[PDB]
């Protein structure tokens, strides 16, 4: 699972 | 034994289409400590933002925000590489700590939330209420995120692909899927899962040499 800035 | 502290709702984060991802589920006993690791949405990305959420739906907007803070100083790296890990510990005196750490670099950010941030006994019980009421909503909206996700996946793996393959690829292979992926790419601007789904289905179809090429190397 990823995360944008 | 008469009383517990327990957390009437869902904590977690933002992830990649707007998610809530738990990280300590509704009804859990403090004190708690739950870590997840994490990566990054994009190719050199050299941060994060960790927004902190309380609530039960699955749209990150439809939550409560109790805060967010930057993690900075990702190393270049391909997406999906880097190594984030979230923690979330809540104390016995009611206090949430949220870490982020980048497991190469040793680099961590936290954010301290009081035990009286968040939502009062009436939201919680109206939150909850939504949940329930917006169950079938929220399912669909899960669905069209994952769907964009496996779009998106399928659309930067085939473009690495083509440039691992260069000529290797039938000229007239590469015409058929380069605009595919135009047309994938457009579909994944938008909100029709269909269509989403319809530009992938094409995409397959027309790279089966493309994916004969790449299992080789």
């Amino acid at each position: 699972l990823r995360i944008a800035a | 034994v008469l009383l517990l502290d327990v957390t009437p709702l869902s904590l977690g984060i933002e992830t990649m289409g707007g998610v809530m991802t738990t990280l300590i589920a509704k009804n859990t006993t403090i004190p708690t400590k739950h870590s997840q690791v994490f990566s990054t949405a994009e190719d050199n990305q050299s941060a994060v933002t960790i927004h902190v959420l309380q609530g039960e739906r699955k749209r990150a907007a439809d939550n409560k925000s109790l805060g967010q803070f930057n993690l900075d100083g990702i190393n270049p790296a391909p997406r999906g590489m880097p190594q984030i890990e979230v923690t979330f510990d809540i104390d016995a005196d009611g206090i949430l700590h949220v870490s982020a750490k980048d497991k190469n670099s040793g680099k961590e950010q936290k954010i301290t939330i009081k035990a009286s941030s968040g939502l009062n006994e009436d939201e919680i019980q109206k939150m909850v209420r939504d949940a329930e009421a917006n169950a079938e909503a929220d399912r669909k909206f899960e669905e069209l995120v994952q769907t964009r996700n496996q779009g998106d996946h399928l659309l930067h793996s085939t473009r690495k692909q083509v440039e691992e393959a260069g000529d290797k690829l039938p000229a007239d292979d590469k015409t058929a899927i380069e605009s595919a992926l135009t047309a994938l790419e457009t579909a994944l601007k938008g909100e029709d899962k269909a269509a989403i789904e319809a530009k992938m289905q094409e995409l397959a179809q027309v790279s089966q040499k493309l994916m004969e090429i790449a299992q080789q190397q």
